């Protein structure tokens, strides 16, 4: 009994998502997860030499 | 362990050398500190045309001297089985 308008609105594509997919997409915070090297454990101490001559 | 299946991860010594990240150390530092003081920076590298002249007038004297070295090195390995070490008698 629902206006077809109704009815054909619910199947849009946007509607159906697979069961489960909130709970196993993975939703990265960051391209380098925790424990890996990055440039904050590479950077030289402050008291270090020039590098460009060499 | 798990080598070889799907169930392969990194073993326990993987991930403890992955923990020490060397933070704050620089143990070649004093190499650097020692290598500016020739001052190759402040006198060629800096300006184009003598890092140019660096580079032909280094290639120069360095290729000459590196044939030097070996061709020395060659002498020593092969003495006494060179045409030059070994003066012909002629037969009487
Ligand atoms: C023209 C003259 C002008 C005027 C005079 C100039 C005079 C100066 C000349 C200087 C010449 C260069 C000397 C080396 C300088 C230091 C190294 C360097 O480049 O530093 C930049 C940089 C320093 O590292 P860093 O991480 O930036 O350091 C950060 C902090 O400073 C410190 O950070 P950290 O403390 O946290 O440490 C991090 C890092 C620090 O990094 C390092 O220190 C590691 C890299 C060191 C490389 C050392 C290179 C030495 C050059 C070879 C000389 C050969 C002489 C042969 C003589 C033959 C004569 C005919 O260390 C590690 O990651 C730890 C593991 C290191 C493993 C290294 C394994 C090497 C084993 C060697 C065994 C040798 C046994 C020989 C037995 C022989 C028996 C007869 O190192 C590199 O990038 C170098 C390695 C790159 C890959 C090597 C490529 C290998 C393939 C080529 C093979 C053929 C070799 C031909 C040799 C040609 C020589 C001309
Ligand atoms: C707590 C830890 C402690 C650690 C300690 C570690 C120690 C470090 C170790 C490293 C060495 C340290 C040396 C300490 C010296 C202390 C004394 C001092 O004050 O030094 C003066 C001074 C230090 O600088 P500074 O006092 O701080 O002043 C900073 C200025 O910005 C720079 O001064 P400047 O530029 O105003 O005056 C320098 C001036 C000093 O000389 C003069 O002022 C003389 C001026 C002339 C006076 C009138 C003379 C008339 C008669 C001439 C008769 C002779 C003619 C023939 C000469 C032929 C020469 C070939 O000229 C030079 O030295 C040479 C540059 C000349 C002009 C360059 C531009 C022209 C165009 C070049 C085109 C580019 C390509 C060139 C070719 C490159 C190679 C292929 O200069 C130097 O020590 C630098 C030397 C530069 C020459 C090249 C060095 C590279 C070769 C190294 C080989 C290493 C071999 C390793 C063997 C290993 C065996 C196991």
């Amino acid at each position: 009994g629902e206006p077809a308008i109704q009815s054909i609105a619910r199947f849009n594509p946007d509607n159906f998502r697979p069961v489960g997919y909130a709970e196993n997409i993975p939703c990265p915070d960051t391209c380098v997860p925790e424990g890996h090297l990055d440039f904050r454990h590479t950077r030289l101490p402050t008291w270090h030499a020039d590098r460009r001559p060499f | 362990s798990g080598f070889g299946t799907s169930y392969a991860h990194d073993p326990k010594w993987i991930e403890d050398w992955m923990a020490r990240k060397r933070v704050g150390v620089d143990r070649m530092d004093w190499f650097f500190r020692a290598f500016n003081r020739l001052r190759l920076y402040e006198l060629f590298f800096k300006s184009t045309p003598r890092f140019y002249a660096f580079m032909v007038i280094g290639g120069l004297l360095g290729s000459y001297y590196w044939s030097r070295f070996w061709e020395q090195y060659w002498i020593r390995v092969n003495k006494g089985r060179l045409y030059k070490d070994v003066p012909y008698v002629y037969p009487p």
